[PDB]
């Protein structure tokens, strides 16, 4: 009766959304506001921004009613 | 988000005569609740419609003039209220006015925007006494409100998948040499496909990318590679279609004339006076 | 309307909650708005770990919020003597709660009111996080927060010393306080005010560095505390396994970017090591 990880499946019915991490690297992270100091020390990050700006542009593009 | 939002399960619908089919039937139940209650005081489905557009810029109008600045959010949040009361809710009954700006209350407590009462009612260009009773109407109506929406607030709307539309044309579609030049036509687009009923029909991502789309073509520049390529055949028509029945309704649409309005205000005037 | 109270759930400053027919009825400004902040956000959410909001119906300025009727909560059962938690119990409560927060933080909404009495469980044994009444969406860099949510006991440091903006960690150090209370059968850091909350913090954990902390002297309300070396984990949690000690420390980091989030933290070796989380069923009841 062990546990094992299971990736959260939701169907966004969209373009693939890149990883979080991977989006400084992509250069994704060139294009949204640098996160200041403080907002660093408080936890927010422009990686936060950049992906739910993505994720909201792909969510739904494909689905019909 | 709006994969699994209450926006797209409920109040995204397949055609513009399923919304004709509820506007009618909204002007049918009050026509016959009235007879049930006792003539051409009665307003046609498409003066109830004229009368709609008007009240929607004038809502529209007062979210602009409003302080503390409204958020762009709180006002396509206002609006949709607006468009989804009056696909079940003649103005026959619920005067359009006080609707919009119950709207306009609702939609700022919903989004987060802060703000009270008195400096709400204050934005009004009225009386104080003006003031306190389209407060205490706005305070009887904003349950009513909520119950037509079938409590319902969070609205998605166009302007963060515009956003992340942009990052990603930035960051990978390198033909488009600065996508930031699409963005004002294509806000000015955005504003006109607001004006339809496109955002009961269409996802909010869907209506972002018709706008960037649309604004390209305006520009002469052809981004049907990143649709292609970068957004990765059955679907690609599917989105095609979409777009060009978004650009379509935004085409066939007919803002609200002076002359036909002021018949209809009188006409809905005499509508809330009788009875 | 169509429920008809059975019994009185208890009052709060916002609401008053009764039983009725099973199901929990909560009870010039207009509506309230911690009751729209929850219809606004439990109608976008359905996870089996969420709180969920059946119904909503009122009068006037009036409003009533119909959820499923939750049994007991965390704190009954940390406060409850004659229940032993089990390291399976523990493994369960953690793993339903980060269920339950993962799915939450991937809609980009923060509880900010984590704490035992807010987790509440069914006759089944399901945990659910309930009392969105401070919940939030995150994420958007044009809205900003206020650092005062979180009670003080759950609060985490960047929120003491005044992060307007924040993330995932606030809800994952409340998680790390919780797994803590479900340690000790007491509260983890129970300060006094915020200085005394902090004191707790850095006396138990430690005071964190330039390093551990890269942007700490950024925050409005940082305050240079003394360096308390901080008791060790293992001399704190005397029976914690090395899993779950690493399980606590991701959960109590400093910097709350380098902070294990719900998803590194389901992730982690203590949640897939035997033993397995108890079933549902077998969760002790109070
Ligand atoms: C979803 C809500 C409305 C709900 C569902 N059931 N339920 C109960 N059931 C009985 C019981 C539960 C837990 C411990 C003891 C008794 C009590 C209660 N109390 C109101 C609270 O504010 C809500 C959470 N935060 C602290 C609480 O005081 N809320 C609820």
């Amino acid at each position: 009766a062990l546990y094992e990880y299971q990736p959260l499946q939701i169907e966004t019915y969209g373009p693939h959304v890149p990883e979080l991490e991977m989006l400084g690297r992509l250069g994704y992270l060139n294009h949204v506001r640098a996160a200041s100091p403080q907002d660093l020390a408080g936890g927010y990050t422009s990686s936060l921004a950049c992906h739910r700006a993505l994720q909201d542009a792909f969510s739904g593009l494909f689905w019909q009613p | 988000m709006y994969h699994n939002s209450s926006q797209k399960r409920h109040w995204t619908f397949s055609s513009e005569e399923q919304l004709a089919r509820l506007r009618a039937d909204a002007n049918r139940k009050f026509r016959c609740k009235a007879v049930a209650n006792g003539d051409p005081v009665f307003l046609e489905p498409h003066e109830e419609m004229t009368l709609c557009k008007y009240y929607e810029k004038r809502l529209l109008e007062f979210c602009s003039v409003f302080k503390p600045a409204m958020p762009r959010s709180v006002v396509g949040t206002a609006c949709m209220y607006f468009k989804r009361f009056y696909l079940n809710n003649s103005v026959m009954e619920y005067h359009p006015r006080i609707i919009m700006l119950t709207c306009a209350f609702l939609a700022c407590k919903v989004d987060e925007f802060n703000v009270s009462s008195p400096q709400f009612v204050g934005n009004l260009r009225e009386s104080p006494l003006g003031q306190e009773k389209a407060l205490e109407q706005i305070l009887e109506y904003e349950l009513l409100l909520i119950q037509q929406l079938n409590f319902h607030l969070i609205v998605h709307n166009p302007y963060r998948p515009f956003e992340g539309f942009l990052i990603d044309l930035k960051t990978r579609y390198p033909i488009l040499e600065n996508p930031e030049i699409l963005r004002k036509t294509a806000d000015d687009f955005l504003n006109r496909i607001a004006l339809t009923d496109a955002y009961l029909l269409y996802t909010p991502s869907q209506i972002a990318l018709t706008a960037i789309l649309s604004s390209a073509s305006r520009a002469g520049i052809t981004m049907e590679s990143y649709l292609s390529e970068s957004l990765m055949r059955t679907c690609l028509s599917q989105l095609l279609d979409i777009m060009k029945s978004m650009r379509n309704l935004v085409k066939k649409y007919e803002p609200p004339r002076s002359e036909e309005v002021a018949v209809l205000k009188q006409k809905l005037e005499r509508c809330h006076s009788a009875e | 309307k169509r429920y008809e109270k059975l019994d009185f759930l208890g009052e709060g400053q916002f609401a008053t909650v009764y039983k009725a027919r099973i199901v929990a009825i909560k009870k010039k400004d207009g509506i309230n708005r911690t009751a729209l902040r929850e219809i606004k956000l439990l109608q976008e959410l359905s996870h089996p770990n969420i709180i969920g909001l059946l119904d909503a119906f009122g009068h006037k300025s009036n409003i009533s919020l119909v959820f499923d009727f939750m049994e007991t909560d965390l704190e009954v059962i940390i406060k409850d003597n004659s229940l032993v938690l089990t390291p399976s119990h523990i493994k369960a409560y953690m793993l339903m709660t980060l269920q339950g927060l993962e799915y939450l933080h991937q809609h980009w909404i923060l509880h900010r009111d984590l704490k035992p009495n807010n987790l509440l469980l069914d006759e089944n044994g399901v945990l659910k996080l309930a009392d969105f009444g401070l919940a939030k969406s995150f994420g958007s860099p044009n809205r900003a927060y206020t650092h005062q949510v979180v009670t003080r006991w759950y609060r985490a440091p960047e929120l003491l010393f005044g992060a307007r903006m924040y993330g995932v960690g606030v809800d994952m150090w409340a998680v790390g306080c919780i797994l803590a209370e479900l340690l000790l059968r007491v509260p983890f850091l129970p300060g006094d005010s915020d200085l005394d909350q902090l004191t707790r913090i850095f006396e138990t954990l430690g005071t964190p560095t330039e390093e551990q902390w890269p942007d700490m002297c950024s925050l409005p309300d940082y305050v240079t505390f003394k360096s308390f070396p901080g008791i060790p984990l293992h001399h704190i949690f005397s029976a914690a396994g090395d899993d779950l000690l690493d399980l606590i420390q991701g959960l109590f980091l400093f910097n709350p970017c380098a902070r294990i989030t719900a998803t590194q933290a389901l992730k982690m070796k203590y949640f897939s090591n035997r033993p397995g989380p108890t079933p549902g069923c077998q969760l002790p009841r109070p």
